[PDB]
RNA sequence: GACCCGGUGAAAUUGAACUGGCCGUGAAGAUGCGGCCUACCCGUGGCAGGACGAAAAGACCCCGUGGAGCUUUACUGCAGC
RNA sequence: GGGGAUGACCCCAGGCGGUAGGGGAGCGUUCCCGAUGCCGAUGAAGGCCGACCCGCGAGGCGGCUGGAGGUAAGGGAAGUG
RNA sequence: GAGCCGGUAGCGGGCGUGGAUCCCUGGAUGUCCGAAUGGGGGAACCCGGCCGGCGGGAACGCCGGUCACCGCGCUUUUGCGCGGGGGGAACCUGGGGAACUGAAACAUCUCAGUACCCAGAGGAGAGGAAAGAGAAAUCGACUCCCUGAGUAGCGGCGAGCGAAAGGGGACCAGCCUAAACCGUCCGGCUUGUCCGGGCGGGGUCGUGGGGCCCUCGGACACCGAAUCCCCAGCCUAGCCGAAGCUGUUGGGAAGCAGCGCCAGAGAGGGUGAAAGCCCCGUAGGCGAAAGGUGGGGGGAUAGGUGAGGGUACCCGAGUACCCCGUGGUUCGUGGAGCCAUGGGGGAAUCUGGGCGGACCACCGCCUAAGGCUAAGUACUCCGGGUGACCGAUAGCGCACCAGUACCGUGAGGGAAAGGUGAAAAGAACCCCGGGAGGGGAGUGAAAUAGAGCCUGAAACCGUGGGCUUACAAGCAGUCACGGCCCCGCAAGGGGUUGUGGCGUGCCUAUUGAAGCAUGAGCCGGCGACUCACGGUCGUGGGCGAGCUUAAGCCGUUGAGGCGGAGGCGUAGGGAAACCGAGUCCGAACAGGGCGCAAAGUCCGCGGCCGUGGACCCGAAACCGGG
């Protein structure tokens, strides 16, 4: 969920965060 | 696209990666000349140069 | 609907009632915290903005043609003398007073 | 008709210009370079000389291994015989 | 060329008229980046005027204009002067 | 889902939740011309037979309907009942089929089988299962991409022109027919045994068919269509559809400020100035048909082919083949073939006959001289998206009473003109006036925003001021100094100039330029060394062996990745045989080429060169159809 994704982002938010990229395998 | 006076290329013509080229002698013979014995004595390789550059080039690709 | 024209086009060269959409808006607490489905056009509002902002008024004419509509309070009086309905801008119509003395009114948005 | 009046109210050429005569000079026939001599500011009716005046990127010329018409025992071909 | 810290500074040498033309280096112009870039109704732009910056092609800036923008501290692009 | 009688705002009168306007599809009308076809004909108009009502025919007589051209088969009969044509921007193929220009001339040639004109099929045609290819005894539709090759090579071998089998890729599929033999028979000659044509036999894929004798053998193989309803796709509108208010500078706020939410939908637009939460029928996504077109995919329809040996053999063409005279082909008359034909000769049916480029022997290959064959490439009238694409002199020339206004006899040519405002609230009334137009008043955020009414600069015409102006040359001016005038960057500059010094414009092209040689009257906007593929040298940088096609897959953003035919370095010397770091000449140890790594290679940007209309406009003229 993408609430979840708010939830990870607690987790290590930042402004690079702000910069963020998604990867997955 | 390109190509060479492909005719220059076969007459005469031809280049050592040296990035040199020769053509026959060609001083006389192979038309007239009752002419002579040691002057025959003249048709192995003539090496001209710079201008073996419009030369080169027009030809360049392949030969 | 991809680009920015078709709006127009869809909105007005197809169904006026498209245009209803713009009708489209909200009202007062009763009914729009109720819900927020079905309306009455022609209803009771007040302008949000404008300098008539938090102005009192009732709708009179619901004009989609035009692309808006009339209130009896937003309007204005003439040069020549005689006052007159103002060409009252869809954007900032605040529906409260949901007209619904009328069966269907009720019926379909309260 | 022109000229004066009132009504009307174009046009080519034109860098720009408050633009003399001289004797000379420069590319070699100069209003604006030199020395000199007259020479106030504006205008309209005029007279043609100069402004190499206008009109036209010479049609007489020569040049571009330019064009198009016609000619004969020019070249090559096609027609019809 | 003598050290240069990145500047820069110093000495002398050492010239530096320049068309075809060959080499270096900058300027503004409308666009694509908004390389952990966003100003503006107390003005976007363009306009209108100017005795601080640049060798300069330009900058800045202050004043008045006018109604809505669009900039990019950096690279990319070209119907560019 | 609740307004409407279209762009006209206006009047005058009206329709609708006993689902109106309008979106969609499927309807009837459908005047007259235009293949026009009933006849004529300067289209858009004028002429003819039957049915037709019966129409007024007040005690007097119609339109309307309708109806028939001609090329096409054939149930021929007396011919009834089918198909055609006329379009179409560009795309296809075939019929016909050119000068300029390059060769720095120009006759070959190139421009090209290009432009054009034609006939015609389509939605795509092209073409398309082999008398092929090539030769490793190997390959197997036709087409289209890359690659092969700018090779092999054509050639006043001069400009130039310039392939193909093989490898990689997309796609994939196959079927008949005369083909007399058989029989069926019809119709004939005139009965036999003849051809004849409708039926099956076979109705050939990579050679057999048929006909004889015995082995047969006794059910999953559907094309291009046929068929079902299938997701039949679409056909327009489908519909949901998250979440802030208070304050506040404001003419306006969506902004500043405070605190509140959304959220797989912070794509964009509309909102009185820039909002995720205001409008948005947007991206989140779900959505959805009784009509009109599929592939898939399912079924039967299913058409339809589908085994063995034998036997003296009969079984896809009218011409191949050859000789002349042309075509395509890369072939320009050539050592010059294959196919295609013009004209004359005029074969063979399986030991047949072409083929592998003269020809001859042997081999290898194919089986002509009939037909159909969706898909893989092209194209854009039309619909969608998207753009380091345009902004009204740029984009199509035309952003909206433009291919029309207008010169043209005609074929043909072919403009220019968008913006006020937030919304008219567009300007009652008063004022001069024939009026327009000017002044007031009211909107108003402003109307030096005011109706051709945004931003509206220059050229250029005006109106007020400073200075300056009548014994004086010059564009210009600019260096000096003085007088008068202003000191919003004051003891220094501002503007103007009286005098005085020195001073020949500007641009092209010129031995040489004020120029009296040219160029140009003014201002504003347009306007000229670029792109693409080659190649080249420079360099920035990634490996030295380095490097990429066509494609397949992955894609708000939509992400690049994987593809290993190939091609450029890795020795080269030669004409070649071929040898080879040696190599050609030659028979001589004499020279030329090379060896010597110094090694590239790809990509990026760049000076350049070749082909491109390719720094820009500029003529005479030749050719094509009209």
């Amino acid at each position: 969920k993408t609430q979840e994704v708010v939830s990870l982002l607690e987790a290590l938010d930042v402004h690079a965060d702000i910069d963020r990229l998604f990867v997955t395998s | 696209p390109k190509m060479k006076t492909h005719k220059m290329a076969k007459r005469r013509i031809k280049i050592t990666g040296t990035g040199k080229v020769m053509a026959f002698k060609s001083g006389k013979r192979h038309q007239n000349t009752g002419k002579s014995g040691d002057e025959i004595r003249g048709k192995g390789k003539g090496f001209v140069l710079a201008k073996a550059e419009w030369a080169r080039m027009k030809l360049m690709l392949p030969r | 609907s991809k680009q920015p024209d078709k709006q127009r086009k869809s909105q007005r060269r197809a169904p006026l009632h498209e245009r209803h959409k713009q009708v489209r808006a909200t009202l007062s607490a009763d009914l729009r915290e109720e819900y927020g489905v079905r309306v009455n056009a022609g209803d009771t509002v007040e302008v949000l903005r404008g300098d008539f902002a938090g102005e009192e008024g009732e709708v009179i004419n619901v004009d989609l043609d035009k692309a808006v509509i009339h209130v009896e309070d937003v309007t204005l009086e003439k040069t020549d003398g005689e006052e007159v309905p103002r060409p009252l801008d869809t954007s900032n119509v605040r529906v409260t007073d949901l007209d619904l003395e009328d069966e269907k009114r009720e019926a379909r948005l309260e």
